[PDB]
């Protein structure tokens, strides 16, 4: 039963320096076995740091990430979980439900993680489950003038996720839990 | 090495955002001319990062909305400051970068309303078409490029109609024009939206809903599609072209019959069966399948 890292859109060092300081302090090594990131990290800084929490890390090319080596979408199998990842810039309008579930049809996927608005979000759709961590550093959006730091793990452990939404109003990090099965 | 100013940037820029408004401007501008004499190998990281700084501050100047009345004023200078920093960045040549940067400019110009905002979005969106003309010529930099321009166009309502026709047609004809037939019709058919969930300042905050032009818009895509001259690659084009018109259909927009989405979903059903046992031919089965899946059809 495996636990997987979404987080993107960090912004760094564009219109952020980090993530939040609480942030920091609850991904650390071990915990986690798997990350897709949507986001443009930007700096391969922020690749490295993310190498840490784990070794197998997926990340998909965003609109403002410096190199151009990384993947417009990609397909990763986590378990009995077929996941899809692009960053969302790709999706019009950018962040249309109808224009994501178009885009789940032709990658075939169970689960679909993309960012780019900076608002977290997790829902299902005619039987597929769709992901957006947010901005893991609240980075600034011209769309949307109040940003709320997040980042989401889930945990598989055999068709059925439970993804965890770690927001960070305020100063104390709140939570919610949400939870998908296959069909 | 030439990048080695960058986690420098950060902290400035994270602290800028503490001191007070009227203050950042000033430290924003020597933090320029400081960078500035830094070369043309280093602005590349160093000046953008000012740039969103720029940006965020124009929206502090109107949050702080009553205390001041000189806020708009203030960010035109500061809007007009983007435009410098972000032409500096062209003159050590330079595009993709630039091109994204005005782009955020326009959308932050839209966002803000500030006096004269719409002149300056309307500058900031040209002078980014003006990058994807003349200094992008990759065709896959295209595809890109002209598709986070239409995001970005879309996703816009400060323009009145008499701008957002030009911007609008611009789009369009850029689109027909990409290097490849498969990118064409791909982009082509993503200008659709603009003509249906754009939104001019006219219709006093309503979409335009032009039924009748985002289908001339597939139409021409359609076409696009009869001249890929490739089996595999026609056909996956004739299914996003086929998933676009239902996206329009499932919106209420009377123009897209269902007689058309049948015509479509025939010719595809003519076509898909030959090809090459495939890691791709079976998932342009998978796609055309989920695709009549979600019509109900399967």
């Amino acid at each position: 039963m495996m636990l997987v890292l979404v987080l993107g859109d960090l912004h760094i060092p564009h219109r952020c320096n980090s993530l939040p300081a609480k942030f920091k302090k609850l991904l650390v090594p071990g915990k986690i076995q798997h990350i897709l990131c949507t986001g443009n990290l930007c700096t391969k800084e922020s690749y490295d740091y993310l190498k840490t929490l784990a070794g197998d890390v997926h990340i998909v090319r965003g609109d403002f990430d410096e190199n151009l080596n990384y993947p417009e979408q990609k397909v990763v199998t986590v378990g009995q979980f077929k996941i899809g990842l692009i960053h969302g810039h790709q999706v019009i309008p950018w962040g249309d439900m109808a224009s994501l579930a178009l885009l789940q049809r032709q990658f075939d996927v169970d689960i679909l993680i993309s960012g780019h608005t900076h608002k977290f979000e997790a829902f299902e759709h005619e039987n597929k489950f769709y992901i957006n961590p947010g901005s893991a550093t609240g980075a600034y959006n011209a769309l949307e003038t109040n940003i709320i730091p997040s980042f989401v793990l889930m945990d598989i452990q055999a068709s059925t996720v439970v993804t965890y939404v770690y927001q960070l109003i305020g100063d104390d990090v709140k939570v919610e839990r949400i939870e998908y099965k296959k069909p | 090495d030439f990048a080695d100013e960058q986690s420098l940037v950060g902290r400035f820029i994270h602290l800028l955002r503490s001191e007070d408004p009227d203050q950042q401007y000033l430290i924003l501008n020597t933090a320029r001319k400081h960078f500035g004499a830094g070369g043309n190998q280093r602005i590349r990281f160093t000046l953008p990062p000012l740039v969103f700084a720029a940006y965020q501050l124009a929206f502090r100047y109107k949050e702080n909305s009553k205390v001041d009345d000189k806020w708009e004023k203030k960010c035109q200078k500061i809007f007009s400051f983007a435009h410098q920093t972000i032409s500096a960045l062209i003159k050590a040549e330079l595009a993709e970068l630039p091109l994204r940067l005005f782009l955020q400019g326009a959308l932050a110009a839209g966002e803000i309303g500030f006096e004269n905002h719409e002149t300056v979005a309307y500058e900031f969106m040209s002078q980014a078409f003006s990058l994807y003309e003349d200094e992008i010529s990759d065709s896959k930099a295209q595809l890109a490029a002209i598709t986070l321009i239409i995001g970005t166009f879309e996703r816009m309502k400060c323009f009145s109609e008499e701008n957002h026709e030009p911007l609008r047609t611009q789009c369009a004809l850029a689109a027909s024009k990409l290097l490849k037939k498969p990118d064409q019709g791909r982009a082509v058919s993503t200008c659709a939206h603009l003509f249906w969930s754009g939104r001019n300042t006219d219709k006093n905050g309503e979409e335009l809903h032009g039924g009748k032009r985002v289908m001339e818009c597939l139409k021409k895509a359609l076409k696009i599609a009869n001249q890929c001259m490739d089996p595999s690659l026609q056909v996956q084009l004739f299914i996003e072209i086929l998933n676009r018109y239902i996206y329009f259909y499932e919106k209420e927009n009377d123009a897209v019959t269902i007689q058309v989405l049948n015509q479509l979903i025939q010719k595809i059903r003519e076509d898909l069966p030959n090809l090459e046992s495939s890691e791709e031919t079976e998932q342009i089965n998978k796609h055309f399948h989920n695709t009549l899946e979600h019509l109900r059809l399967r």
